[PDB]
């Protein structure tokens, strides 16, 4: 989930 | 110009509609209907509601004027974006109210409050109520009302490439969280008529504080691994959870309040589908600005490619899956007794969700492949 | 209105004193009698020295324009307070260079710069700026000319029970230090012609910018013993200080900015005692304010009965003595071979100052026990 | 160093 954790920003 | 609450505090047509507070699926857009989108009074009332069935008037002696009147203000200064407005910030104080008060199967229970709706007769269920002290309840109750104040639309990250004003402010650590907390506070401190913890001494204002800021900052999604893993951690060990210790009570807390600023994917399919386009039309509008200011376009937020189901199957295997699980895990997940076994529904509504969203990932990979 | 810097952006008459920039005690009051009050421009002055001396200027192509103007606001911004002015950040500025650049005995060393202070020919010394890279060293030092920025004179504690609105913006998480990072880099973006760092790419722009914000957050003393403990434990592992981490580089300079930020007791008699003379002027302000404001007298702060020997034992005891000794042993500390034994001049000073201190403290004790 | 502590926080 490399997108969601761009978005989190983890 | 101080914000002070319409004259009549109680509205008696919701009466009917606030006796369905006790279920999780909690009707909330008919709520808003009924009350209507001009007034925006639902926080106000849904947190009036909670507060006569909890007793936390006559606990703390709180005042029903400036308490109405700071939880209106409360409610004026949610801004009518798609997603974070006051119908999550309602939605998010019901779930803490619902996590906290209903029934948990096998929950061992130790001043305390416990709500109208709880039988306390029966010695097979527990609740959080009565492990928890009524001010650190009430506390978790005004965070989960404070957790998304005045929030802009916008993602941590988005503000952080941008160099917005608030970024720099909060030097780039937590700074949606940090903002909504200071500002809920800075509102609060403002105006004598919004002070409805005039009956607390100074130690327990501060103690106050100190639980509701450190409740608003755990609603970080940065730091949700963070906490996952502390609370793992505390929960695998032989000595469990004790609640007796004010760091595992304020863990305990913030799990709860994190979990409910989430619960959308875990509620029915009509409330989750209503959630998830919000949420989508609030990343769309991020998009269109990160598109004007030529940034590059974020993941999940190109209207013209949207991918609404990858988004909410990733949201739910990444993030409210592994949440919910810890809270289960640690047994502070209502439930019945099936006869023994444990029923969430929690659960099964999330497991649910996830097999839609994985049967439309599917249908959508087949339909793209035969083309 | 840009405070833009005087026209000269080089003062020749400074040339002599500059000189001594080369050993720990320097003479900084002397050269603030040389420039003048008025004008305050020694912390421009003697950054512009250190960056000539590094290298630094033609390393990253820095404008000298911008940096003399944003370095003039940044002296500028700086309060005529007793303690926390824009000597004490000229201080801690000439405490890192000096902790960085000058020789350590037994530190290996592995772009890089160098200054021209040192002797790269000997081979049984080493220096921090050989095993940490120049943007890395420049946001430390940034981040020294940063870490009190507009200081208000009083503690964090004071702004947290006062209810000041610097304590409800951060929500009573580092106040100061939340403060002095979001004001610099505000006053930075602020101007254009602050901008000194235009030749840095976008990413190289945020990996400084998060360095010089963690570096000015390590300043706090609240959480001194957590970096303590932090340190000790990464020293005693047996992987040791690891120079080709990120992770490790930054607790160094955040160690190196903590030794630089209270070095005081570790210079010789006379800077200490003016430094503690300072410093106890400010607690006595801020002692006075809170009598105003009616808030009980915090210890060391009440000017009817001074304990500035107590205090001043106490802090080197508990702040200054274990972080020095950490320091040391993690084999940081300059020092020269004697002939194998080492020698510091740091350690000798803080032990002197403590002795006399300890010594005041009896003498005290003895005539209080005789009348 | 009780008051030294209150002081900084700690
Ligand atoms: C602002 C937090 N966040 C954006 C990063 C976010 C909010 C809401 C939802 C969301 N998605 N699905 C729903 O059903 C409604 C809520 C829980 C997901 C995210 N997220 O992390 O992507
Ligand atoms: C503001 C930080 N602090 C007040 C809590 C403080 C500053 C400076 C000194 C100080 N004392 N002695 C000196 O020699 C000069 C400096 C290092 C001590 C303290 N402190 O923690 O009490
Ligand atoms: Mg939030
Ligand atoms: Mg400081
Ligand atoms: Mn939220
Ligand atoms: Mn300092």
């Amino acid at each position: 989930a490399e997108n969601l954790y761009q978005i989190i920003g983890i | 110009k101080p914000i002070l609450a319409p004259e009549p505090l109680v509205m008696d047509n919701l009466d009917s509609i606030m006796e369905q507070l006790n279920t999780w699926n909690f009707p909330i857009f008919d709520l808003v209907e009924n009350i209507g989108r001009k007034c925006g009074r639902i926080l106000s009332q849904v947190s009036y509601r909670l507060f006569e069935d909890m007793g936390l008037f006559e606990a703390f002696k709180i005042p029903i004027r400036e308490f109405m009147n700071y939880f209106h203000a409360l409610e004026i200064g949610y801004r009518d974006i798609p997603y974070h407005n006051r119908i999550h910030a309602t939605d998010v104080l019901h779930a803490v109210w619902y996590l906290t008060t209903q029934p948990i199967p096998g929950l061992s229970t130790v001043g305390y409050v416990f709500s109208k709706t709880y039988n306390v007769t029966d010695d097979k269920y527990g609740c959080l109520s009565g492990n928890i002290p009524a001010l650190e309840l009430m506390a978790l109750y005004v965070a989960a009302a404070m957790h998304d104040y005045d929030h802009p639309g916008r993602t941590n990250a988005f503000l952080v490439a941008t160099s917005a004003p608030q970024a720099v402010l909060y030097n780039d650590r937590s700074v949606l969280e940090n903002h909504h907390a200071a500002a809920a506070w800075n509102l609060f401190m403002s105006r004598p008529e919004y002070n409805f913890l005039i009956n607390l001494d100074h130690v327990e204002f501060k103690h106050f504080r100190f639980l509701v800021i450190e409740a608003i900052l755990a609603t970080d999604l940065k730091k949700h691994f963070d906490f996952v893993a502390k609370f793992n951690g505390k929960v695998n060990d032989d000595v469990g959870i004790d609640w007796t210790n004010e760091n595992d009570r304020l863990l305990v807390c913030q799990m709860c309040i994190k979990l409910a600023d989430i619960n959308g994917p875990a509620k029915c399919k009509e409330l989750h589908l209503q959630w998830t386009d919000g949420i989508v039309n609030e990343f769309y509008e991020q998009g269109d600005e990160e598109a004007s200011l030529g940034l590059p376009i974020s993941p999940f937020m190109d209207r013209s490619a949207p991918q609404l189901a990858n988004l909410q199957e990733s949201f739910i295997s990444h993030i409210v899956g592994p949440l919910c699980n810890s809270y289960d895990s640690a047994g502070l997940m209502p439930g019945k007794w099936v006869e023994r076994k444990i029923y969430c529904q929690i659960t099964q509504h999330l497991l649910q969700n996830h097999k839609m969203w994985k049967k439309v990932i599917e249908e959508e990979q087949r339909l793209a492949g035969i083309e």
